[PDB]
């Protein structure tokens, strides 16, 4: 599959191919920089209105490389979005929860920004007023699976200084036979 | 007589005291199915009206709500005054168990009003709240500014030809906006914000997250104004722009907590406008659902409090509540005919099987709390206040009852067949303690179970929407197979209820204190004005009259204390 | 007078009716037979309220407030317990036998029958028994069918009868199995059959285009527009969703086109949502099209025409007052030619000149039908601009509407008027070179050439007054009946005079200004209409300018190198071949235009203009009085790669880049401002509507209603980010909800009509001071033009016979409604409406030609033999042909021409 | 046209006013003779059949309440009658009165009925033998099921 | 996450278009559920088969912008949307959010297996003459011999 380069909102990106198919010691060392930064995530929950409160039922900044923004998104607070944003340190990696921080999210009104996307980039979004904490752990898993196909610069000194998000097969279309493929479900006159 | 009748309430001897005070002329009594009354006032006797108010054998002591409204758009004005645009003022009297509406006319040129801060001091945020989303001006109002919309806002969000929509997003305002939150401790200016201008250090302090600007004496807390706003989703805005039937997902997500308590006033203030009367089983799933949220909330709170010095009863009044409504936060499930779906065929197991188990988790949860005497110690004489602090700054959750006062929505003016169900509700004695607020939390939970036990026991086997055309939706089954619901619910969901144009008002004890919702329309499918009054905003503008000549931590344990959300108090 | 409602006092009118009565107040009482442009019968019993004798009374009695006489002294009661659950069971029994399929019935949300369901409050069902069924019917390509819906208030069966005039619709079957339709299956050939989608209070006759491409009410954005299909300028509410335009429907305005439109611009709005319209600036080198966005467009035109030593520009009667003077100004008036024809320019000419000099007041469409005497003069009226033939049908009923009155009977009750009437009619004569669909009510029809109905009207002219020429060579049995015709005018209070350029004869004009200016000296109450060919043709010679054919020699002489041709075919008012050879003899040729036409093709740069839908305006109707239409919808929210700008736009940001070398994207107000500044004649269109710094209490004007559904997923296919909203800097309007359709708002102009508890077409009554009246604080469009205090003088040119010629042939124009309009044509559901293309000849001329009826026969024009099948006409006259106008390669223009080499083929 | 009588109206004059205080009108004076073997049901079945299918076709009540009526005698006939079915004949003589309707044949046509459910109300009462059921199961629907 | 958590039969999750036991889409293409929606995510276009039914030629709805509320499974009069008890969502990219007609339609009736629109409706179907849905008649014509 092909990537997406970023290199030095507002930027362009281009798809090109991976740089891995051009060695085969720097294939396996960036095989366990990637498996390693999958395993150990740590997250920074940031604290929102009412998905905040629900994924607390599932630490600083600067040590959690991972942001996950819950709830709406304030005019008032999207500066503090973004500057909490710009705290951390590369890699980072940010998971949406709820509709509120996709998009606008049952709000489209002057006082609220329509999600963080119109601001930072965002790995991984999940849909729906409040998710399940199992829907923010096949997020995680999701997002394991994306950090683990990358390429990322090992060093600030060697190397080729771009950053290469796979183009991963949209949820949508890889479970489109088990999502299509019900037939009945349970009456609603019942528990 | 129906409870939902349009009265003019001129049978209150308030109005007659009024009359001999003012003379028969000088105001006009509305007759609304606010179930209040409403009188307007003109603007330059309103301070000795309100001074009257004060001054009665039986006063007028809390102010429960002051706000604006937009008359420039109200077509259907019948004995009105000529208003371009309006400011009520909502006072309770408890010794009267009454309540009154003070209106108050203005044009488009003098958007002036006198304060009413000398009066009822809670109406400090009331008139910032009035000056921010309308353009009405307070004369003599100290630090008088925006307090939902940043100080860098050019319109007024509440009038009618703001724009309710959101704007291109540009990136340059919110980078101005990240430059002036670098720079926000280096030009700090307090004269803006309110205080007194060399111990004196001042610092931002970062349930809900906001900022509370703090005046140092050392450690020592001299003064603190709470930047609030931070939470502003435009509950009322966009209450003028959803129908009827769209707006009960914003009355969920006001409160996150309380849910279904919260669109009880919405559900009720709305079928005042229609004029319906649902049936019995309609008020016993709704007084169920909305002990089964308090509970749920209560749990938490207690849960939070505790914890600083609980999932497996959160977690199965979740599953309960996923059974009986969607999912489980936000159940979305009352509606204008009353609920949304029958209770499904296994509630009873699952309702006795929550009541069956919970009674010794409160025996534990009481062990718990009458043996931490750290915690005891932690959390008595912290944040004093005796029914003067607590009547005057609104302050109309557990707090009211802990002072003494007993004033309580479910017993005073009752709503949703409460009176049926057996309840004694607990009142604290003299001091409104942090501990005694936790401990009337804890009497409040077991009384909850108790009314849960009650709606198990006796639940009428009725309709669960009422009979009436204007209930919203009708049954699917009869919108299925036969025309005429076909009909209603057509013209129900697509342009939405049409309802004549009145006033209602319903008051609420939510799981936090008084929530209430006041609905005035315009004849029209979407609601004129939504006025959502919170306990919470009250809660936390009483937070410099009590910390101050306290700590840092015994600030953050007040907080802590305050049962307060922010997006409750923001809207 | 005044009356009592619910012991209240209120003040209305004594002569008119109980139940328009309480609407003209707010009140709210359900009705579904009586229509306040059809009288009031009791087909429904739905407006029962309850009346009593005096103050003091409690049993009352249950009358109908459609057929109850709002006299001085009436106590009636609306919501007292027994008439509301009275109207609950009337509408419980029209609904016993209703079909259960609202969600997909075209209605929906417009349907009257769920706003009076909801009104009186009737949700549960007790009726257990089986339903009524009827079988549908095929009503051609516009009007669908669905008989199951029906209620049975007889209004369709009234309009089309009474009002329309037409022979189709009817009442069949008895008590419960009753019928609304035509004896078998066809096409409604009525020419207002298309006002049944609205006059029906159900789902039976709906819009067929717009049952194609269908979205509910709701989902439509609407805009107060003028239908551009000719010359009337009937107010329509065009509404759009996806990016295409979907439903025209009524806009009221009770001094043009109170409450029906015709069947052209009803369903002919199909080609705006063409799918090869230019959409992007497109520029040619050699073989290579490609594709410019505006600045580039702007940058390498102003090079070439500056680089060019004339510039010539080509207006159009189709594009606004702000396009053509735009034209105007880009190029210079010495050089600016009107895209029209020298003999069709000059019939305009003098038809304007009768209009603003000839001291004689001019109509509008609402008080054609107050006048006692019609008298048509070479116009076929019903099929050129149809509604002031449908005002000219309610001015002949005007007599039974006088005789009962004569009988004090109130106005009302259509029925009593109806039967006092029996074919009392106001006299109509019409002339034509056929029959026209005005013949049945007509006193005369006289069918003869051209000439010869000038002749006629120069002799009725003389016999009015022996101050106007005289006529040598009137046969006594025509002049019995002249004498007729002088008789029925001279007796007349109030005569009207109906002419047009559309006859193609300058002497038709002629003699019908001398009957009017006849009938003015005689003191009578005269008035005079005159239907122009398109929308903004009168504009255009209010404007002025000179002919296509000056601008055609100017092209191939060479003086000029350079022509701009603002949204015109060119074909339809010159010979094709000479067009091409001037357009390819011209070295830069600029077509600004929304519709592909023929001379795009060699065309070195074509703009992408914007149709009325695209496209803010202003049009001058027949009457002269100059409205203004606004724009629908942005044609960059979707697919926004196209930009589809304005011709005024397009044209002054040209000049701006030809001037200064920069664009300069301006404004409607900017244009407008300068049109009343160079042109003072065409000072008022600054008066028909408030600039775009105009809001009702500081908010602007809702083009889409409150309950648009679907706003964060309609462009969700292609961009997940929700866009902002487009910006609208010209007008009043608002592409969002967020503005105001309030009925008790200061304004002129309605979007859309909506009241709570009011979905359905019939909430326009709500907008109006009056019900059936004037719309409230006022109507649209100002009438631009004041009555002279003096008027012309007698134009003493009379024409002689037409004598026919052998080996020539003289062609009559004739004016299909479905087929003689250029954009009607590219509207794809009209191409099965249209005739096959055909020519009527005489039975002597076929006969002398030796062709039967059907066959091919062969006429050369221009050196072209074109071969068409002919037909039989029993009302032409020999030694002329006839040809339907506007149609693919029969221009306009042809009426009144020559024709040689009838052979067969 | 007329409405029925008993034998104590029997004794009254033939006479305009003294049948019109008896609840009744003299009409044609010609007298309808209706003996005991017969059921009132379906005589009253029979002119309503009459009534509604020789209407005509113009105005409401007269077009959607005859033949409702038809079928409620009908199903009285058929012993399939339902609660809420002699209610709805009473509703429906008293909106079919005078002025209720366009002409004076719904008045007539409905005075039958009025008189048949005012003398001989038990056999109307015994044609209604199975309970109300107007809706049926959509087995994925709670019904609103109503005390 | 090994284990699968037990959700009731009403629940708010992942939205799916709906057939009836006949085997085609409920869906007659309205627009009840699309204005209902609070938030406007909903979003769809009325085709036509050339003889008969209804069905929507597109039917996208955003996800990034629902809130699961249910009002427009609640708005439906087809019963075609529907919200499964399935929650497991969330994706890379907001674009593919927007679900189409494709990725809704499942091939089977839900929570309301028996039930047909059509059935009901007085519309000439494919496969349902007229007179043919539930409590209706056949149609009388209108050149009858019959009264
Ligand atoms: S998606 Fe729902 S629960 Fe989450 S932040 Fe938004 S409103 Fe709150
Ligand atoms: S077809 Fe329509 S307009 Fe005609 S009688 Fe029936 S409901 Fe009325
Ligand atoms: S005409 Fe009206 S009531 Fe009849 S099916 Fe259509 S929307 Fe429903
Ligand atoms: S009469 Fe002319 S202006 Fe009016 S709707 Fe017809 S085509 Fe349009
Ligand atoms: S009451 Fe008379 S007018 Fe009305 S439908 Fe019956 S027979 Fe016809
Ligand atoms: S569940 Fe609610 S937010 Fe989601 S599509 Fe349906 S109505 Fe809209
Ligand atoms: S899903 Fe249901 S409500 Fe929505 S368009 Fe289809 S049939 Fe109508
Ligand atoms: S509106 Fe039909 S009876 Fe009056
Ligand atoms: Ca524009």
């Amino acid at each position: 599959m092909d990537y997406t380069l970023t290199r030095i909102p507002l930027q362009k990106q281009e798809i090109v191919t991976d740089p891995l198919e051009q060695n085969v010691f720097m294939g396996k060392l960036n095989d366990m920089v990637n498996w390693g930064r999958k395993n150990s995530i740590w997250p920074y929950n940031f604290g929102l209105s009412c998905c905040y409160v629900e994924m607390v039922t599932s630490a600083s900044p600067r040590q959690a490389d991972l942001m996950v923004v819950a709830g709406t998104c304030f005019t008032k607070m999207a500066p503090v979005i973004q500057r909490l944003y710009d705290q951390m340190l590369e890699p980072k990696w940010v998971i949406s929860m709820g509709a509120c921080a996709n998009s606008g999210g049952m709000y489209d009104i002057y006082s609220v920004v329509q999600g963080v996307d119109k601001f930072i980039p965002v790995d991984v979004y999940i849909p729906g007023c409040p998710p399940r904490p199992e829907a923010y752990m096949q997020a995680l898993m999701l997002l394991q699976e994306s950090i683990g196909k990358e390429r990322r610069p090992l060093s600030w000194v060697v190397g080729d200084q771009g950053v290469y998000r796979a183009n991963m097969q949209s949820e949508r279309e890889r479970k489109r036979g088990e999502r299509i493929a019900v037939t009945n479900l349970r009456t609603p006159d019942e528990i | 007589e129906p409870a939902w009748q349009t009265r003019d309430h001129l049978d209150d001897p308030v109005i007659g005291e009024l009359r001999n005070r003012f003379g028969p002329d000088a105001f006009t009594v509305q007759a609304t199915r606010t179930g209040v009354p409403v009188v307007w006032i003109k603007r330059e006797q309103l301070l000795e009206v309100g001074d009257f108010l004060k001054k009665l054998p039986k006063p007028y002591v809390m102010l429960f709500d002051l706000h604006g409204m937009d008359e420039r758009l109200r077509t259907h004005r019948e004995g009105l005054p000529a208003a371009d645009f309006s400011v009520f003022y909502h006072l309770i009297s408890i010794d009267r168990n009454r309540d009154i509406m003070l209106k108050v006319a203005l044009a488009e040129n003098d958007l002036h009003v006198p304060t009413f801060t000398k009066l009822f001091p809670n109406a400090n945020w009331y008139e910032r709240e009035t000056w921010d989303l309308f353009g009405i001006t307070f004369d003599g109002h100290p630090n008088l500014r925006r307090i939902m919309m940043p100080q860098t806002w050019k319109g007024h969000p509440l009038r009618k030809d703001y724009p309710a929509r959101a704007t291109e997003f540009s990136p340059f305002e919110l980078t101005k906006a990240k430059q002036d939150l670098e720079m926000e401790a280096l030009t700090f200016k307090p004269e803006e914000w309110g205080m007194k201008r060399e111990d004196f250090m001042f610092l931002n302090l970062g349930h809900g997250a906001f900022r509370i600007v703090l005046q140092l004496d050392g450690e020592e807390i001299v003064d603190c104004v709470p930047d609030i706003g931070y939470h502003h989703r435009g509950a009322e805005k966009m209450g003028e722009r959803q129908s009827w039937h769209s707006y009960i997902p914003y009355t969920d997500r006001i409160e996150y907590l309380g849910g279904c308590v919260n669109e009880m006033p919405y559900v009720l203030a709305v079928e005042k406008l229609a004029g319906i009367t649902v049936p019995d089983r309609v008020n016993v799933i709704r007084v169920m659902l909305s002990e089964l949220f308090r509970i749920n909330s209560h749990l938490l709170y207690i849960s939070t409090f505790i914890q600083d010095v609980a999932f497996t009863d959160r977690q199965k009044i979740y599953d309960l509540v996923e059974a009986i409504t969607g999912f489980r936060m936000h159940p979305a499930w009352f509606r204008i005919g009353g609920v949304a779906h029958d209770l499904p065929r296994g509630w009873d197991r699952l309702l006795r099987e929550f009541l069956d188990w919970m009674p010794k988790r409160l025996a534990s949860y009481e062990k718990a709390a009458l043996q931490n005497t750290i915690l005891k110690g932690r959390s008595q004489g912290v944040a004093a206040y005796g029914a003067k602090e607590a009547l005057e700054w609104g302050t109309t959750g557990a707090g009211l009852r802990a002072t003494g006062i007993d004033f309580d929505v479910r017993k005073a003016r009752p709503y949703s067949g409460y009176e049926n169900f057996d309840f004694e509700i607990p009142v604290g004695g003299g001091v409104s303690d942090c501990y005694t607020r936790v401990m009337l939390k804890v009497e409040e939970l077991r009384q909850s179970l108790r009314i849960l036990e009650q709606c198990l026991n006796n639940m009428p086997e009725g309709p669960f929407k009422a009979d009436h055309p204007l209930t919203t939706p009708p049954p699917k089954e009869r919108t299925l197979q036969h025309i005429e619901t076909l009909i209603t619910h057509f013209l129900q969901v697509s342009w939405g209820p049409v309802m004549p144009a009145n006033e209602s008002f319903q008051m609420i004890e939510a799981t936090k204190g008084i929530n209430s919702y006041y609905l005035t329309s315009d004849g029209s499918t979407m609601s004129y004005r939504t006025r959502i009054r919170t306990p919470s905003y009250a809660h936390l503008q009483q937070i410099p009259a009590a910390i101050r000549g306290s700590l840092v931590s015994d600030l953050i344990v007040y907080l802590g204390s305050i049962d307060f959300v922010m997006s409750d108090v923001d809207r | 007078a005044t009356i009592h409602v619910d012991g209240k006092e209120y003040e209305v009118n004594g002569a008119d009716n109980l139940l328009e009565a309480c609407l003209s107040l707010g009140l709210d009482i359900p009705y579904f037979c009586w229509h306040p442009a059809l009288g009031s019968v009791g087909a429904c019993r739905q407006c029962a309220v309850k009346q009593y004798q005096n103050a003091e009374d409690t049993r009352g009695r249950l009358v109908m407030s459609c057929m109850t006489p709002a006299s001085d002294g009436t106590f009636i009661s609306i919501d007292d317990e027994e008439a509301k659950q009275f109207r609950e069971s009337v509408v419980e029994w029209l609904m016993t036998n209703h079909p259960h399929d609202c969600p997909v019935c075209e209605e929906g949300g417009n349907c009257h029958l769920q706003d009076m369901t909801v009104m009186t409050g009737h949700s549960f069902r007790r009726y257990r028994f089986t339903k009524r069924t009827h079988r549908n019917q095929d009503l051609g390509p516009f009007i669908s069918h669905e008989m199951n819906r029906c209620i049975a208030c007889y209004r369709c069966v009234r309009y089309y009868k009474d009002y329309a005039g037409g022979t189709d619709l009817g009442v069949y079957g008895a008590h419960d199995n009753v019928y609304f339709g035509r004896p078998e299956d066809g096409t409604l050939e009525s020419e207002f059959s298309g006002n049944l989608v609205e006059i029906c209070p159900t789902g039976v006759f709906t819009d067929k285009t717009h049952s194609e491409r269908y979205n509910r009410k709701w989902d439509m954005q609407f805009a107060p527009s003028i239908c551009q299909q000719c010359s009337i300028g009937c107010n329509i509410s065009p509404g759009e969703r996806y990016g295409e335009l979907r439903r025209i429907e009524n806009r009221y305005n009770g001094t043009v086109n109170h409450y029906f439109l015709c069947d052209r611009g009803r369903f002919g709005y199909g080609y705006v949502n063409l799918k090869d319209r230019p959409r992007q600036p497109v520029q040619r080198r050699g073989d290579d099209f490609i594709t410019l966005n505006a600045e580039q467009a702007m940058q390498g035109a102003a090079d070439i025409l500056r680089q060019s030593k004339k510039v010539i520009g080509i207006g159009s009667p189709r594009a606004s007052v702000e396009s053509n003077f735009a034209l105007r100004e880009l190029v210079g008036e010495e050089n600016f030619y009107t895209g029209i024809a020298h003999g069709e320019q000059e019939r305009l000419q003098l038809a304007l000149k009768v209009l603003r000099e000839g001291g004689i007041y001019t109509p509008a469409l609402r008080e054609i039908e107050s006048y006692d005497a019609v008298l048509v003069l070479g116009e076929d009226v019903t099929q050129t601009g149809a509604r002031v033939a449908l005002a000219v049908r309610q001015a002949v009923k005007g007599k039974a509407r006088e005789m009962a009155a004569a009988q004090k009977v109130a106005d009302w009750q259509i029925a009593a008027i109806l039967n006092i009437g029996q074919r009392a009619k106001h006299p109509l004569f019409v002339t034509n070179v056929d029959d026209t669909r005005l013949d049945d009510i007509a006193a005369w029809t006289y069918r003869a050439p051209v000439e010869d109905q000038a002749r006629l009207g120069f002799a009725i002219a003389h016999a009015l007054d022996n101050s106007a020429p005289a006529v040598d060579g009137i046969e006594p049995e025509l002049q019995s009946k002249i004498d007729v015709i002088v008789q029925a005018l001279a007796g007349a209070k109030k005569p009207l005079i109906i002419s047009g350029t559309n006859a193609g004869s300058l002497e038709v004009i002629q003699a019908a200004a001398n009957v009017a200016k006849a009938l003015k000296g005689r003191g009578a109450d005269v008035g005079i209409t005159m239907i122009a060919r398109s929308v903004n043709s009168m504009g255009l010679g209010i404007m002025g300018g000179g002919s296509l054919e000056e601008a055609l020699t100017e092209l191939e002489t060479g003086r000029a190198d350079a022509v701009v041709v603002l949204e015109n075919d060119l074909h339809r008012h010159a010979s094709a071949t000479r067009v091409n050879a001037a357009l390819a003899k011209a070295p830069l040729v600029m077509v600004v235009d929304h519709q592909r036409t023929a001379i795009m093709e060699n065309a070195h740069l074509v703009l992408s203009a914007a149709s009325f839908a695209e496209s803010d305006g202003t049009v001058i109707n027949n009457e002269g009085r100059a409205q203004r239409f606004f724009q629908v919808y942005d044609p960059a929210y979707y697919d926004s790669k196209t930009v589809m700008l304005e011709s005024w736009r397009w044209l002054h940001s040209l000049h701006s880049t030809l001037l200064s070398r920069e664009v300069d994207w301006t404004q409607l107000d900017h244009v407008i401002d300068a049109v009343v500044a160079k042109i003072p004649e065409l000072a008022g269109i600054k008066d028909a509507a408030p600039d775009a710094t105009f809001r009702i209490r500081g908010q602007k004007l809702a083009r889409e209603p409150h309950r648009y559904s679907g706003r964060t997923a309609m462009r969700a296919n292609i961009s997940v980010h929700e866009p902002r909203q487009p910006q609208d800097i010209d007008t009043m309007f608002t592409f969002s909800m967020e503005g105001n359709n309030q009925p008790t708002a200061h304004r002129s102009q309605v979007p859309f009509a909506w009241a709570p508890g009011w979905n359905s077409p019939q909430a326009w009554n709500k907008f109006q001071d009056e019900v059936g009246g004037k719309l409230r604080f006022g109507d649209p469009g100002v009438r631009l033009f004041e009555t002279s205090e003096n008027g012309l003088d007698y134009f003493t040119s009379v024409p002689a016979r037409f004598q026919p010629q052998d080996g020539k042939w003289r062609i009559a124009p004739y004016y299909h409604l479905f087929g003689s309009d250029e954009l009607s044509q590219r509207a794809p559901v009209f191409q099965s409406r249209m005739p096959q293309p055909y020519i009527k000849l005489n039975p002597a001329d076929a006969a002398k030609l030796g062709v039967n009826a059907g066959t091919r026969v062969s006429f050369s024009y221009d050196g072209n033999t074109v071969t068409l099948p002919v037909e039989i006409a029993e009302g032409l006259t020999a030694g002329q042909v006839g040809l339907p106008m506007g149609m693919s390669g029969i221009a306009p223009v042809l009426a009144g021409a020559h024709l040689e080499d009838l052979k067969e083929a | 046209g007329t409405d029925f009588l008993t034998e104590a109206h029997l004794d009254l004059p033939m006479e305009f006013e003294s049948i019109g205080k008896a609840g009744s009108r003299l009409g044609t004076a010609l007298a309808m003779a209706v003996d005991h073997e017969i059921n009132m049901v379906s005589l009253v079945r029979n002119l309503e059949e009459f009534f509604a299918r020789e209407s005509c076709g113009w105005c409401t009540p007269c077009r959607d309440g005859l033949p409702w009526s038809v079928k409620i005698l009908r199903a009285l006939e058929r012993g399939e009658g339902q609660p809420g079915d002699i209610e709805t004949l009473e509703q429906l003589c008293r909106f079919l009165g005078p002025g209720k309707t366009f002409c004076a044949h719904a008045p007539g046509a409905v005075e039958p009925l009025q008189s048949a459910i005012k003398y001989f109300r038990e056999e109307f009462e015994a044609g209604i033998k199975q309970p109300f059921s107007n809706t049926h199961l959509i087995n994925g629907i709670q019904p609103n099921l109503l005390k | 996450p090994e284990e699968p958590v037990y959700l009731p039969p009403r629940y708010r999750g992942r939205i799916v278009l709906t057939r009836d036991p006949d085997g085609e889409e409920r869906c007659v293409a309205c627009n009840l559920c699309a204005v209902a929606c609070p938030v406007g995510c909903i979003s769809l276009q009325k085709a036509e088969t050339k003889d008969g039914r209804w069905y929507p030629e597109f039917f996208r709805i955003n996800f990034s912008r629902c809130i699961f509320c249910g009002l427009c499974e609640e708005a439906c009069p087809t019963t075609a949307i529907q919200l499964t008890p399935d929650f497991e969502m969330g994706e890379y990219k907001r674009q593919d959010l927007v679900y189409e007609k494709e990725d809704l339609l499942i091939s089977g009736p839900g929570k309301y297996p028996e039930y047909n629109f059509y059935r009901m409706a007085g519309m000439a179907i494919d496969g349902k003459d007229k007179g043919e849905a539930e409590n209706e008649a056949k149609p009388i014509d209108v050149k009858s011999l019959l009264p």
